[PDB]
């Protein structure tokens, strides 16, 4: 019943809200947390808003309207992740009471009998937007960088401060879930006003509070009976799209969970289904009962394991990387003038597009002008699709394509201070291609290589300045894949790391730093994923089950489909190089059981999508379906393991392989392993990464590293020694 | 388990079609009262005080079908106020469940004479009108992988290998045998024509029938769950299946119709005291189930259980009556138990005449009572699949 | 042939209508919570031997539509072969489910059956399902449809029950319900409701007003021309004395109840200990306008059917729909006052339509065992003029 966290009995949190009442009786609450640069929904805020809301009630006779504003660059962003990530199952009561107290304050503000206007000066994300949604009118400043939304589903949470309950009562169940809640979409101020999230816009922040007080003065004069009354608090309120008992919405309502299950492909992500349950259940009862249900589902997510995985990766791990965690400490800046891409394939053309989209002049060289020209057409094809979708102007798109200069002459790399080679996976080819350009480019130019497997130290011997040679690994398609794997050669200087680090941030991608070792991190770990699936196929498991297993595990692409695009001939020479290194050192090579399946498909002339046929069939450039001869070739169906066994084998192979990379020194931090596996090779976000998967594993037999080892030993006894955990995981 | 339960009367209304149907103007309460008044016409001297309960199956008990429609029939038809009245809902088997529950009440000895049957006016109260604890609860719907019956039937045809021509061949077979049964006079005394408050005829035949159905006409129909996502959900459980072959259309699936059926069940002493002649005996009943996503494989374990409970095998049964909800379900049932074709739905089924959810079980039960007498045969086994993957089966024996 | 035994009888607490604790709880969850409690009582129970689940529900629409019994089977992870059927016989649905389960067990064609009922009246108010007896003018004009409260006021007028008489019965129901709670009688059978996090939602019967006084009951006010309709049939009555209020009538609440029933062999096979035996069941009826007079011939019928009399019965449990109904029943059969609704009734604890019959049934199973008594007779009046009665014997 109270607006405060405690009601009994040293140390109290600071005040974060400034109070000001004008002569008209308009109170301006200015949130300004002194402990940071951004207002956050922490214990200091809850106490500060509690006093303010108590004061609004005590002085209601002398108060005519309220304005909620901020003194930071942003409006209000997020909650206390450090506290919510520590919530144990036994802490469910505390979590429940906290969000109930938070919403009790916003509900009093909402039913004050007076108009409350939010002056949104900057970003209002998560808890910030929830405060604004509790106001009766929302004005945002159309400023650069301003974002509005409820992105807590991306951390495994849900909008627990009224975000679910209010958006559903503003837009209906379907629109609120699809457009705002299910994916936590961020919106620019113009988009926010368009969908109903924001009511009015202003050009500058200085107009906000005056325009807010203006709207108060006009709302009081024009609509005195409905001032400070939300639409759902009026007698004739009718939910958009109907309530679950309305015949129209009831006809399509049972299909909402199945459509969500279609989207998620059966992956174990509990937050979206918790949002759907809270939304629908809330729409069946009054606002207050709906709000309390919202608290129970929220507490269910916060104390769960998936939210801790997601909070660990997408908040803590990402922030450490973005703060230069893998970047060398004392290195300055070196701006880039002209980028030179070698090769106009899918990789080289995608690299030139994301470089031009960032504002860089790119020279796109290939062996023929016809080839380089068709490479720039990749950028024109993406810009033409962004023009139709209306995401960029014709004036801005023309300047983007004008920074791409397709050529076939090596002399056109004159004045280039950043080289990104993306030619065929062959050492002496890259040696030759770099030799033809190392003297034409600037003497301080970075010599980057987009290599998947060949070690950078060996590639560096083909140039003169090996200190400026480095591995800059992108992922197809470059215009969408957000990771850049930076590979440190033995001769690579620390300054070269920082320049590629800064370049990665300039083009809007996330970097990880990896020490030189064949397979690096991404390619080596993703190999164990497709190898486990090809093993199952050779063991007689149904292909349809293998693909279903990969999708229900949470992967963006099933493993047989991914194998057809990695090309099986490339997988072959990867094992040949591995077999050569062992047998040249005098050892005995233990081949992976998948190698027999690769060489089998090579012999049958089905080496992948690039050569027209693989595990799938391809017609007119599109994938048709599983090759019917696949079942007869491998006796599909003779082995029928549990689906979870198939799922765990793929996840554990990568998790175990990540632990080796950490042990061998390939990776330097768990943050790089988690983000690198999520953004690079598509490790399921619900795991929080392939390293987090170990410390946060949850199965029927328990949770944590101990339960991971027990399950790994369970898999090893039934499928092979490769599932045995390393000594680093044992006690 | 002492008293033997006997069927004394089993009648039904004709089934009116969904679109521009003759029964659309007829309240479902009237369809039942009409059958009650027919029973009075056939036995004017029966002491209705000896009727202890009226049990009606109804899958959508809302609106015209809410408020315990069985009790409404007792009061509206002027039956004794001590005759009770209870509605039950066990999805498609509600009609047969009502009969089975009536028979089990007689066997316990604590009931003497019971009316049982069902009513479903699907043109007035569409399937789903009652909402549903599974549909209105995404937390439930997400966990238990809800899949509509039409997709389970397509999945059955895919696994078992029933082609589009196979299911359409059965659909043609159902239309033919239904027309032969009507033309042969088989339904003359059990299908009670519906009349208005003035005695004017409203419907006297199963107007959903398409007796001039051809193989080519069936092949021209389009497959039928139009929102999507359920196929992906289904294949998430049946992960070894790659593609669902949608083969079911409106011509090889049960018809949406209006109708009702009444069955009179009592002990030997009850019928003897009221001067009634027993037509058949309830030998055994059973209830089982199967996979909830495939949903429609429930009739098989319920049939094996009722056979084992009665100490019989498939050979001992003369007639098999299975609800024609979907052609593939019947072909799966026939394939599993090696049912001879000449013994399976010998007078047609729901594909031809319709499937009034809550009443279907009592309709096909009475259809077998009449066909056993017409053929002078001994045993018949009646079964229906159920939503949520349940099964109900009943064995009757001619007396 | 077979004898039917009760092995478990549990119920949720009853949450009130206004600002009730159970209003945020879907009725499906109420049932699933009780299923999970039975599993806790017998974790080694082979659920495959459960052949049906029978639930009473008077308003099977919305959250209660679509065969909520089958939903409980699927949502709780019970075997798909465990069945699931919803039935509606108005107020007796909960007891009708128990009787039907017993009769199925007696027929030998069911081995182990779960029975009970569920009614979330704060989410699905009564009348939400519609109905021909109310919404069809042709048949409404013939059956003389009258709300049950007026039938109760009519009973008090004929039998001569004053306003003080019905309030005096309402007082002892509050006193006896409070004494049963404080005495620990309900400590085992009332299963507290919790949310998905384990947090408590409700652990007691909110509708109870244990500080009720006779002076407070007098301050209450009594509740379409239905008076003229009733007096048209009962023509010898000049005026109906409206003595029933919200304090001497049943409370509108949310709740659910479950009862596990099976044969002696079925229980012995599963290591269960029988608690009581179902001796006999009966169904009868009475006037559909006065409505609530069905229990008297139904109780007489179940006594003759079991070869018993009132003197053979230790406890009488009649649902407290209205005070005059219970006083009419007590007067007709001359029930001793210390044998009637000994642990309080719906006036204090509430009447969750579809679940009530199973709740008061389990209430007598516990009280027979606690008193070490032999027989109890349970009965409920029903809308439309019906009556259901059951006799149980402690084992
Ligand atoms: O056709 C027959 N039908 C029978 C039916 C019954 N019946 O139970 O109704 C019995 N019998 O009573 O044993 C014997 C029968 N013997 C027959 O040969």
């Amino acid at each position: 019943s109270s607006h405060h966290h405690h009601h009994h009995s040293n140390s109290m949190p600071d005040n974060t809200i400034q109070w000001d009442k004008d002569a008209d009786g308009i109170v301006t609450l200015t949130m300004d947390d002194p402990s940071g640069s951004t207002n956050v929904m922490n214990e200091a805020y809850i106490e500060s808003m509690g006093k303010a809301v108590d004061r609004l009630v005590a002085e209601k006779d002398s108060i005519t309207g309220v304005v909620v504003a901020s003194a930071k660059k942003t409006f209000f962003a997020g909650g206390d992740v450090k506290t919510m990530i520590q919530a144990r199952p036994e802490d469910a009561g505390d979590v429940f009471n906290t969000v109930e107290t938070i919403k009790r304050q916003l509900r009093t503000l909402e039913t004050l009998g007076k108009p409350v206007v939010a002056a949104i000066n900057g970003a209002a994300l998560g808890g910030g937007l929830e405060i604004a949604l509790a106001c009766h009118h929302r004005i945002a400043a159309d400023v650069k960088g301003s974002q509005l939304g409820l992105p807590e589903v991306t951390l495994g949470l849900l909008p627990g401060g009224g975000g679910v309950t209010r958006t559903v009562r503003m837009f209906g169940i379907q629109n609120a879930f699809v457009s705002v809640l299910a994916q936590g979409t961020r919106f620019k101020p113009a988009k926010a006003k368009e969908i109903g999230l924001v009511d009015e816009l202003v050009a500058t922040v200085e107009e906000l509070v005056p325009a807010a007080k203006a709207w108060i003065k006009e709302e009081l004069k024009a609509n005195p009976d409905g001032a400070g009354v939300q639409p759902w608090d009026k007698k004739g309120y009718k939910m958009p799209g109907g309530t679950p008992s309305s015949p129209g919405l009831a006809a399509i309502l049972p299909s909402f969970p199945s459509n969500l299950r279609k989207q998620l492909k059966g992956a174990p992500m509990p937050a979206p289904r918790a949002i759907l349950a809270a939304a629908v259940e809330g729409a069946q009862v009054d606002f207050d009962t709906a709000s309390r249900i919202e608290s129970r589902y929220f507490a269910s997510l916060v104390t769960g394991q998936v939210a801790k995985n997601m909070m660990q990766a997408f908040f803590f791990d990402l922030q450490a990387i973005n703060a230069g965690g893998s970047r060398p400490e004392g290195i300055g800046k070196t701006p880039i003038k002209r980028i030179g891409v070698l090769g106009a394939g899918m990789m080289g053309a995608g690299i030139a597009y994301v470089s031009a989209k960032a504002g860089y002049e790119v020279v796109l060289k290939d062996v023929s002008l016809e080839a380089a020209a068709k490479g720039k057409g990749y950028s024109e094809k993406l810009e033409a699709k962004a023009l139709e979708r209306g995401r960029t102007t014709q004036e801005r798109s023309d300047a983007l394509l004008a920074r791409i200069t397709p050529t076939a002459d090596a002399a056109d790399f004159k004045g280039v201070d950043f080289v990104i080679e993306a030619v065929f996976e062959n050492q002496e080819l890259k040696h030759k291609v770099f030799g033809e350009i190392e003297d034409i480019v600037e003497p301080n130019a970075i010599l980057g290589s987009n290599t998947s497997t060949l070690p950078i130290t060996g590639l560096a011997t083909g140039v003169k300045r090996q200190e400026d040679f480095i591995g800059i690994h992108f992922f197809s398609p470059v215009d969408k894949m957000p990771l850049v794997e930076i590979i440190k050669g033995e001769k690579t200087s620390d300054e070269a790391l920082a320049r590629v680090f800064d370049y990665t941030l300039a083009i809007g991608k996330t970097p990880i730093v990896v020490n030189d070792s064949r397979g690096f991190f991404t390619s080596r770990v993703i190999g164990t994923f497709v190898n486990e699936a090809l093993a199952m196929l050779g063991e007689g498991v149904e292909p349809a089950s293998i693909e279903q297993a990969g999708s229900q595990a949470g992967y963006p692409a099933p493993p047989l489909q991914l194998s057809d695009e990695l090309n099986l001939e490339l997988m072959h020479k990867i094992a040949v190089a591995t077999r050569k290194g062992v047998e040249d050192a005098g050892g005995t090579y233990q081949p992976h059981p998948a190698e027999a399946v690769v060489e089998k498909m090579i012999e049958l002339g089905r080496s992948g999508r690039l050569k027209g046929a693989g595990f799938y069939e391809y017609a007119d450039g599109k994938r048709s379906g599983l090759w019917p001869g696949l079942r007869e070739t491998f006796k599909s169906g003779s082995s029928q393991p549990p689906l979870q066994d198939m799922i765990d084998r793929m996840l554990f192979a990568e998790a175990l392989e990540t632990q080796k990379c950490l042990d061998e020194g390939v990776l330097t931090s768990t943050a790089d392993a988690n983000i690198g596996s999520i953004m690079g090779i598509g490790f399921p976000p619900w795991t929080g990464g392939s390293a987090q998967f170990i410390v946060g594993y949850s199965g029927p037999a328990g949770t944590g590293k101990a339960a991971f080892v027990a399950r790994a030993r369970e898999l090893a006894a039934a499928y092979g020694d490769r599932f045995l955990p390393p000594e680093s995981l044992l006690s | 388990m002492s008293e033997e339960a006997f069927i004394y009367e089993a009648i039904r209304t004709p089934r009116g079609k969904q679109k521009n149907g003759s029964l659309h103007e007829v309240k479902p309460l009237s369809l039942v009262v009409g059958l009650i008044d027919e029973l009075r016409k056939r036995h004017p001297d029966l002491d209705e005080n000896l009727i202890s309960d009226v049990i009606l199956g109804c899958v959508s008990p809302v609106g015209d079908q809410g408020g315990d429609i069985a009790r409404a029939a007792v009061l509206a038809s002027g039956m004794p106020v001590t005759s009770g009245g209870v509605q039950l809902n066990r999805f498609c088997a509600s009609g047969l469940e009502a009969v089975n529950t009536a028979a089990q009440k007689v066997r316990s000895g604590w009931d003497d004479l019971v009316l049982a049957g069902g009513v479903e006016s699907m043109s007035r109260v569409p399937m789903g009108s009652d909402g549903g604890a599974m549909g209105l609860d995404p937390a439930t719907n997400y966990d238990v992988m809800f899949v509509p019956q039409s997709i389970g039937a397509d999945l059955i045809a895919t696994i078992e290998g029933f082609s589009r021509e196979d299911v359409d061949a059965y659909a043609l077979r159902s239309q033919q045998k239904a027309a032969e049964a009507w033309s042969g006079g088989y339904f003359a005394k059990s299908v009670v024509p519906v009349r208005d408050q003035n005695g004017l005829l409203i419907l006297d035949h199963d107007e959903h029938m398409r007796p001039d159905t051809t193989k080519e006409g069936l092949a021209k129909l389009k497959p039928a769950a139009a929102l999507g996502g359920f196929d992906d959900v289904a294949l998430q459980k049946y992960h070894w299946v790659e593609k669902i072959n949608h083969v079911h259309t409106g011509g090889n699936s049960s018809g949406i119709v209006d109708g009702a059926a009444l069955v009179m069940i009592g002990s030997a002493a009850a019928g003897k005291l009221q001067g009634l002649t027993p037509r058949a005996r309830i030998v055994a009943t059973a209830t089982s189930g199967a996979d909830p996503v495939i949903m429609l494989t429930g009739p098989t374990p319920a049939t094996r259980k009722v056979l084992d409970r009665a100490g019989l095998t498939v050979d001992d049964i003369d007639l098999f009556e299975l609800n024609e909800a979907f052609a593939s379900v019947v072909l799966k049932f026939q394939k599993d138990l090696n049912i001879p074709d000449e013994k399976l739905n010998v007078n047609g089924g729901a594909i031809a005449m319709g499937h009034p959810l809550g009443a279907t079980g009592a309709m096909i039960l009475g259809t077998m009572v009449d066909e056993l007498e017409r053929r002078n045969a001994r045993r018949a086994l009646i079964t229906l699949c159920i939503g949520g993957g349940m099964g109900v089966a009943t064995i009757i024996e001619r007396v």
